[PDB]
C-alpha cells in the first residue's frame, strides 16, 4: 500500500528572506490501477488550498510516485506552528496523516570562529580554511563561504554535533589553492541560525 | 518504421480510462502516420512464475478455487479486449499477441498478491509450471478469424469489379478497413463505370 | 516482528593489538509467547561456532537478545563479510543482515592541529581543534593527551565524504584557557589501518 | 488396528494425575504403535438419569479438556465423543450423591427434549483451534516437499511438532529443505 514521507524546510530558507520555504509530503508506491491522490493541507488543524501537487512519476514499471509542495510562511515556521498533510487514495483503509513542526527548544546563538591552514599543510598545493561554529542550539543551521564577494563553492560541512553542555557545534572545511591563500585573500564564513540577528553572520580569514 | 513488416507494442496491464485503452488509441493516433494499420500489432501478456510488483499485470483471469480452468476461459479478459479492440483510423489492426505462451491458460495470481515482492515473497498453487494446450492462444486467433470486420470486401461493398480491385489495393481487403482509411484514394483507367461503393470510405 | 541490527566492531579494537574486535548482533522486539531466538554465523559464508549469546533483556513484554561474535584483526581488515542470522517462532523467514569493510584502496590520514582562533581567546574555555582528512576507508580513532594522560573533554565529527572521494573530520578538545595559555602540550592521536602501527600523533602548544 | 478406520477409546470420568488425563497420556504412548493419531478419539459421558455409583463420571468440564487434549507424539487426535448425546445439556447429580445407589432421586434425572447445545460449542471449539489449521507455504515453502510431508505426517500444522516416525523424501522435484526443521521429534 502506499507510504507517505513529510520533509520539513531547508533551514536557510526559514531563516533568509531572500528564500522560500517549503514543506514537502512524497507518496510511494502508487498503483497504476487506483492512481487519484488526493492532499489536504493543515496549519495548526486549519486547512490551506495554495499547495502544488506534481504529476506522478513513474519509479519502476507501473508504480509511482507523488509529490505535493507547500509554501510556508517564515514567521509559521520559526513560531513553531504544526503541519499537516492528509494523503487519500482508493488503495487506503483509511487516509494518512504525518504532521511535522519545528525542534523545539530554548535557542542559543553560535559563535563562529574561522580557523587557517597548519603550518603543516602549507606543503599541499591544496589548503584547509577552516569554520567552527559552537554553542548553538537547536541544530538547524546553515554554513556557506565566500571570498570577494563570488561564493566559494568547493566546501565540506560536518552535520552538528551534541556537545557536552547539550548544545551543538560543527566544523565546515574550504579549500582553495595555497597560492590563493599566500595572495592575501580573504575569505569569508556565513553561518546562518534562528538565534543571530537577522538569521546571520559572517566571520573573515585572510593570510595574518 | 518504413522498413518494418510489423510493429508489436506491449500494452501488458491497463491502459487507462474506462474501458482501459486510452494509451493504446493516443499512441495509435501517432503511429498512424508512420505505419499501415495492418502493420499494428498490440500484446498481452501471461501469468509468469513467481512475478513481483512490477510484472503483475492481470491480462489473463484470477486463479478460482472452484474451477480450475478459468485460466483458460478468455471471457472479460484484456486479452480478449486487445482481440476485440482495432483502431479508430487507418483500418483493422494485424492482431494481437502474447508475452510467455509457454504460459497459456494458467490462472493469474489472486489480486491479494498484487504487492508481493522478491523478498517478501508469498508463493501460490499457480506459480508451478504446468504442461499447456495453448488453449487461450487459439481461442483468441479464433475470435479473431470470427471477426465479421476481417470479412473480405465483395461485390456487395463495392460492385464494379475494377473499382473494388483499387480500393483494396490502397485501403484494404476487409470490410472494416473502408469505414477507417483516413488518407488519399487514386483512382485511374478506363475500366470503372461507375463509384458505387466508394460511399463507405466515411472517413477517406 | 522481531527486527534485527548488525554492528561492526570498534575501529580502535581491530586497529590496536591489545584490543579484541567485535562483531555484534542485536534482536529486538521479542515477543514473551515465542522467546526462542537461535542465532547462526558466517564469515565469508563459512560457518563458526565461537559466538556468544547474552540472554534476554526486558527492555513492556518485550525482550532484547544480544549475540557477539570475536573477529581476527586479520579477517576484519582484509573485507571478510560477517553474516549474522537470526531465528524466530514469530518469523514468517529467517532474517540475514550482513556487514563487511568498506572495499578500496585505503588512503593515509593527514593530521593537523590547529590552535584556538585569536577570537575565542576572550573566552574562560577555548578549543584545540583537530583536522584528520583524506582517510579512506572512514573507520578511524581519534582520541588526545596530554603530559601523557588523557584528555576526556573532547568530541569527534563523523566521518564525512570529501569531493576527493576520501573522508575527513574534526575533533574538538576544550581546555581552560589557562592551561592553554601556561604552554602545555597537547596531543591529537589518530588510530588508521593506513598508519605505520595504525597510529600517529601529532602536537598542538602555544605559539 | 490396521483395518480401523477409528478407535474410540472412552475416557469417562477423571483419569488421574493433576490434570487427569494421565491414563489417556500413557495409553497413547501404547496406541500410536498401532494407530496414527487422525484415527484416534476420546469420549465423556453426559449425565444418564437414575444412575447409580458406576455410572457417574461427572468451562471448566471434562468435555472441553477432551475437546482440548491432544497428543505429545504422532499428530493432533481425531476429535471427541459424547455417551447419551440426547442428554445433552442436562446438568450432572451433585457430587453429595455419589454413592447414591440403587437401593435417591434428584430433579435432573426427570427427561427433557435438547436442543445439542454442548455438542454444538464442543464441535465450534475443535474447528475454531488453529493447530487443525493447514500446512502452507509460510510451514514448508517448496512445493514438492510440501506434498511429501503431508502425506506421511499429516495436513495440519499441529502434527509437525508431534509426528515422531519416518519420512521419506524422494525425486528430482525438491529444491530446498525449508520447514523440514519443524518436525521436531522426526
Ligand atoms: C517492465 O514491463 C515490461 C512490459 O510492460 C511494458 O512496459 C510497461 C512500462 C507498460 O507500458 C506495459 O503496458 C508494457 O507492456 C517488460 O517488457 C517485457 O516484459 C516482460 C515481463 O513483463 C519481460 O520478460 C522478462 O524478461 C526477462 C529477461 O528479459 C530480457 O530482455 C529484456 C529486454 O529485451 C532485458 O531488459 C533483460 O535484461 C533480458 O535481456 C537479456 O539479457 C541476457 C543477459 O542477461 C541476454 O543473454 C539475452 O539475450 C537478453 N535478451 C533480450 C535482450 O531479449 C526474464 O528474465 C523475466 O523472467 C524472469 O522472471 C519471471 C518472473 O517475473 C520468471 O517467471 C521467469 O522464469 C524469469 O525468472 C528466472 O528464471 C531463471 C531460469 O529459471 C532463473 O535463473 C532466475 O533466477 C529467475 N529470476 C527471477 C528473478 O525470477 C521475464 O520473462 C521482457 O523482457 C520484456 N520485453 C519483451 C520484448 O517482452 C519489462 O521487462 C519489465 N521490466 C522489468 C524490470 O521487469
Ligand atoms: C462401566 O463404565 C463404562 C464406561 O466407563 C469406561 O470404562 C470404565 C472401566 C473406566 O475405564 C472409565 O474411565 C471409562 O469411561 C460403561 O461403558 C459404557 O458406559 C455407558 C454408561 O456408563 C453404558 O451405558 C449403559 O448401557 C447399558 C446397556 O449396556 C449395553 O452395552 C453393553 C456393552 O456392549 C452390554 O454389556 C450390555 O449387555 C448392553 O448391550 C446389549 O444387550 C442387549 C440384550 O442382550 C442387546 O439387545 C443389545 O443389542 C446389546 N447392545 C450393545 C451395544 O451391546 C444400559 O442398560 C444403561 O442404561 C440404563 O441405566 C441408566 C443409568 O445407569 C439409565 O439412564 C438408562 O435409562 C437405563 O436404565 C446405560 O445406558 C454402555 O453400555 C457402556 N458401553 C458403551 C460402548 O458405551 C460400562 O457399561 C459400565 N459397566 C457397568 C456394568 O455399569
Amino acid at each position: 500500500g502506499p507510504s507517505v514521507f513529510l520533509f520539513p524546510p531547508k533551514p536557510k530558507d526559514t531563516l533568509m528572506i531572500s528564500r522560500t520555504p517549503e514543506v514537502t509530503c512524497v507518496v510511494v508506491d502508487v498503483s497504476h490501477e487506483d492512481p487519484e491522490v488526493k492532499f489536504n493541507w493543515y496549519v495548526d488543524g486549519v486547512e490551506v488550498h495554495n499547495a502544488k501537487t506534481k504529476p506522478r512519476e513513474e519509479q519502476y514499471n507501473s508504480t509511482y510516485r507523488v509529490v505535493s509542495v507547500l509554501t510556508v510562511l517564515h514567521q509559521d515556521w520559526l513560531n513553531g506552528k504544526e503541519y499537516k498533510c492528509k494523503v487519500s487514495n482508493k488503495a487506503l483503509p483509511a487516509p494518512i496523516e504525518k504532521t511535522i513542526s519545528k525542534a523545539k527548544g530554548q535557542p542559543r546563538e553560535p559563535q563562529v570562529y574561522t580557523l587557517p591552514p597548519s603550518r603543516e599543510e602549507m606543503t599541499k598545493n591544496q589548503v584547509s580554511l577552516t569554520c567552527l561554529v559552537k554553542g548553538f542550539y537547536p541544530s538547524d543551521i546553515a554554513v556557506e563561504w565566500a571570498s570577494n564577494g563570488q561564493p566559494e563553492n568547493n566546501y565540506k560541512t560536518t552535520p552538528p554535533v551534541l556537545d557536552s553542555d547539550g548544545s551543538f557545534f560543527l566544523y565546515s572545511k574550504l579549500t582553495v589553492d595555497k597560492s590563493r591563500w599566500q595572495q592575501g585573500n580573504v575569505f569569508s564564513c556565513s553561518v546562518m541560525h534562528e538565534a543571530l540577528h537577522n538569521h546571520y553572520t559572517q566571520k573573515s580569514l585572510s593570510l595574518s | 518504421a518504413e522498413d518494418l513488416d510489423y510493429l508489436l507494442r506491449q500494452y501488458y496491464g491497463s491502459q487507462g480510462g474506462e474501458a482501459e485503452v486510452d494509451t493504446i488509441n493516443s499512441d495509435w493516433n501517432q503511429y498512424q502516420n508512420y505505419i499501415d494499420a495492418s502493420q499494428f500489432m498490440i500484446g498481452f501478456s501471461f501469468f509468469e512464475e513467481s512475478a513481483s510488483k512490477g510484472n503483475l499485470w492481470f491480462d489473463v483471469n484470477e486463479y478460482d478455487p472452484n474451477n480450475p480452468e478459468k485460466g483458460k476461459d478468455i471471457e472479460g479478459t484484456r486479452a480478449k479486449k486487445y482481440a476485440e479492440w482495432q483502431p479508430s483510423t487507418g483500418g483493422l489492426k494485424a492482431g494481437i499477441f502474447s508475452y510467455a505462451i509457454d504460459r497459456d491458460g494458467v490462472a493469474h495470481v489472486p489480486s491479494t498478491y498484487k504487492n508481493r515482492t522478491s523478498t517478501n515473497l508469498q508463493r501460490h498453487e499457480v506459480d508451478n509450471i504446468s504442461h499447456t494446450d495453448y488453449t487461450v492462444s487459439r481461442k483468441l486467433k479464433t475470435l479473431m478469424t470470427e471477426d465479421k470486420r476481417y470479412d473480405v470486401i465483395d461485390q456487395k461493398d463495392i460492385p464494379d469489379p475494377a473499382l473494388r480491385e483499387q480500393i483494396i489495393q490502397q485501403v484494404g481487403q476487409y470490410k472494416g478497413d473502408l469505414e477507417r482509411y483516413n488518407k488519399t484514394l487514386v483512382l485511374t483507367g478506363d475500366k470503372i463505370q461507375n463509384l458505387k461503393g466508394l460511399e463507405k470510405l466515411s472517413k477517406l
